[PDB]
């Protein structure tokens, strides 16, 4: 037993700058769709939903890009369906305030997030209900919609008065 | 093994103009309603290409070893399946990695080893008396091998090894690059009802096949099989016929292509910048 | 429309030049500043982001 | 301290993932390499198999 053959094989490991191609990772997760998740489809570290498109790609591609050149489609490779990439953090948040010595609540705006809480044109209105009438307006917020502070009183948010 | 061939008469290499041939897909993603502009190795419009010939009706065998620059591009208007693959290498004499890319009619791989090749591999194929049908014997494209690594088989593609003398039908292109050791096929079938001179069509190639071996290559040669009927003695030395057949060899430079993309997502008109003022203004203004 | 038409199609390239830009390495070894944070510390990748 | 009448922009919203997938293949698909365990004969040590 001490003077046998042996047939050794060394498996050894290399630590160096670049993606990892040999791995045993897990084959599939959970699929989820219509919400903002992280995604490495073997390209790209991306933020953003996956909606269902209508778009057929070829049948040797794995990207897609715009006219703008953005990685906004992707293939997945189970089972060969084509899924948008969109983000989901657009623009900011704004604050309206009555002014001095006239209130203290105030109305939060979001640019373009969508959603007491009112839906305008231009993005998530919250804090301001919305009133069907429509008079002058003196704060402007965008898209033919301002909010006032009237009748106790509070802040409504109405179409202006031309 | 291999035989050596007997001196006889020839015809003198042609050159023809190509037209809007040599345009492929240089990357993996999804472009729709853009005009996107790349630089990578593409055969320019209104090119000088050189031009072989296969037909028998005379002798016409001429298949010298050409050079493989950075990229090559090969044509064929192949009608009765007359050609059958490539090889490619250096030295070709068991020192290097060399190439087998042969179709066969069974089956095709891709073997890439230091296969003694000879000065003019070929494949025979023979006319049975009681079976009406062509099959291929003559398997005389290499002595032997001592070791390799990287090994290939791609899908079972049908041949029919009947020749013929009549117009051709389709026509077959291919286009094989080397990047950084990193081997790249490109084909698309597209019938056709000509002989010559081919037509102002556009066609882009998708790639069927992509090979990791890096190595080097600085030459290539090309396969062709031959038909040996009752006419013929059957010696492959004055007599031999090999139908009618005729593929383009071009040569790939760097140049920037503007590619045109519709909303099915395929290549529909390519301009160039270094060959025409009208060219250089469309895809300077990217339209 | 000549007066209608430049004011939109300028507006146009210049956001789209801003994309172009991020595609720049301006001199460094990559353009997103996430692959270089990846492949090396940022003790000595510092130069690189800033 | 005083805040006058109009719009004002504070902060910006950003909606942070709270769950990562990576999805290489769709199945596990070993590659052929039972030459270098079961073969016919192998290397010695001065000129080994890499
Ligand atoms: C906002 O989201 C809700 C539910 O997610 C949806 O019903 C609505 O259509 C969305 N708004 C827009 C403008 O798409
Ligand atoms: C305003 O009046 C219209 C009249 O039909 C009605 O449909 C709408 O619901 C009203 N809006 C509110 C906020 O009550
Ligand atoms: C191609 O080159 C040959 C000789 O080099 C020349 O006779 C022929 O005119 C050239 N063709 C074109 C289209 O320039
Ligand atoms: C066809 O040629 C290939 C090339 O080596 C060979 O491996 C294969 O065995 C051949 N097919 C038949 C049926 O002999
Ligand atoms: C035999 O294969 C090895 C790789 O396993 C290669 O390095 C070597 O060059 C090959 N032998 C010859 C004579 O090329
Ligand atoms: C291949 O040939 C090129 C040019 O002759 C040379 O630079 C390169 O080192 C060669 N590679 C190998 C593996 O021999
Ligand atoms: C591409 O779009 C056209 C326009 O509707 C359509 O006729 C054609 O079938 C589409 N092709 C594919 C492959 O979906
Ligand atoms: C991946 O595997 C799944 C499950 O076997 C199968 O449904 C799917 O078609 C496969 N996708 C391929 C082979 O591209
Ligand atoms: C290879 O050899 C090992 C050890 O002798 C044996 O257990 C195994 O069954 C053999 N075959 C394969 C496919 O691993």
């Amino acid at each position: 037993v001490g003077y046998q053959p042996y047939r050794v094989v060394v498996l050894s490991f290399e630590l160096l700058h670049a993606p990892a191609t040999v791995c045993g990772p897990k084959k599939s997760t959970n699929l989820v769709k219509n919400k903002c998740v992280n995604f490495n489809f073997n390209g790209l570290t991306g933020t953003g939903v996956l909606t269902e498109s209508n778009k057929k790609f070829l049948p040797f591609q794995q990207f897609g890009r715009d006219i703008a050149d953005t990685t906004d489609a992707v293939r997945d490779p189970q089972t060969l369906e084509i899924l948008d990439i969109t983000p989901c953090s657009f623009g900011g948040v704004s604050v309206i305030t009555p002014g001095t010595n006239t209130s203290n609540q105030v109305a939060v705006l979001y640019q373009d997030v969508n959603c007491n809480v009112f839906q305008t044109r231009a993005g998530c209105l919250i804090g301001a209900e919305h009133v069907n009438n429509s008079y002058e307006c003196d704060i402007p917020i965008g898209a033919g919609i301002c909010a006032s502070y009237q009748t106790s009183q509070s802040i409504i948010a109405y179409t202006m008065s031309l | 093994q291999c035989v050596n061939l007997t001196t006889r008469t020839q015809l003198p290499p042609a050159y023809t103009n190509s037209f809007t041939r040599g345009v492929y897909y240089p990357d993996k993603v999804f472009r729709s309603s853009v005009l996107h502009s790349t630089q990578d190795l593409f055969l320019p419009f209104f090119s000088n290409v050189t031009w072989f010939h296969a037909i028998h009706v005379t002798k016409r065998f001429d298949n010298p070893v050409l050079p493989f620059n950075d990229g090559v591009y090969f044509a064929s208007t192949e009608k009765s399946n007359i050609i059958r693959g490539w090889i490619f290498g250096t030295t070709l004499d068991s020192k290097t990695q060399s190439l087998l890319i042969v179709n066969n009619a069974t089956n095709v791989v891709i073997k890439v080893c230091e296969f003694q090749f000879c000065n003019d591999p070929f494949l025979g194929v023979y006319y049975h008396k009681n079976n009406k049908s062509w099959m291929e014997s003559e398997f005389r494209v290499y002595s032997s091998a001592n070791n390799c690594t990287f090994e290939y088989v791609s899908q079972p593609f049908l041949m029919d090894l009947e020749g013929k003398q009549g117009n051709f039908k389709n026509l077959r292109e291919f286009v094989f690059k080397n990047i950084d050791g990193y081997f790249k096929i490109y084909s698309k079938h597209t019938p056709i009802n000509l002989v010559r001179d081919l037509p102002q069509g556009f066609s882009a190639l998708e790639p069927l096949v992509d090979l990791p071996i890096g190595i080097n290559i600085t030459r290539f040669q090309t396969l062709l099989a031959l038909h040996r009927s009752y006419l013929t003695p059957g010696d492959s030395s004055s007599g031999w016929t090999a139908g009618a057949a005729a593929y383009y060899v071009g040569y790939l430079q760097p140049r920037t292509f503007l590619l045109k993309y519709n909303e099915n997502g395929t290549i529909t008109d390519a301009v160039d910048c270094a060959l025409d003022p009208l060219s250089e203004t469309k895809c300077t203004l990217k339209s | 429309l000549g007066k209608l038409q430049d004011v939109v199609n300028q507006n146009a390239q210049a956001l789209n030049t801003l994309v172009k830009q991020l595609s720049s390495n301006f001199g460094a070894i990559s353009s997103v500043l996430n692959d270089i944070l990846s492949r090396l510390d940022p003790p000595e990748a510092e130069v690189q982001i800033d | 301290f005083t805040v006058e009448k109009g719009i004002y922009q504070t902060s910006n919203f950003r909606v942070q993932p709270t769950e990562s997938i990576v999805r290489f293949p769709n199945i596990t698909n070993l590659c052929p390499f039972g030459e270098v365990f079961n073969a016919t004969r192998f290397a010695s040590v001065y000129a080994w198999n890499r």
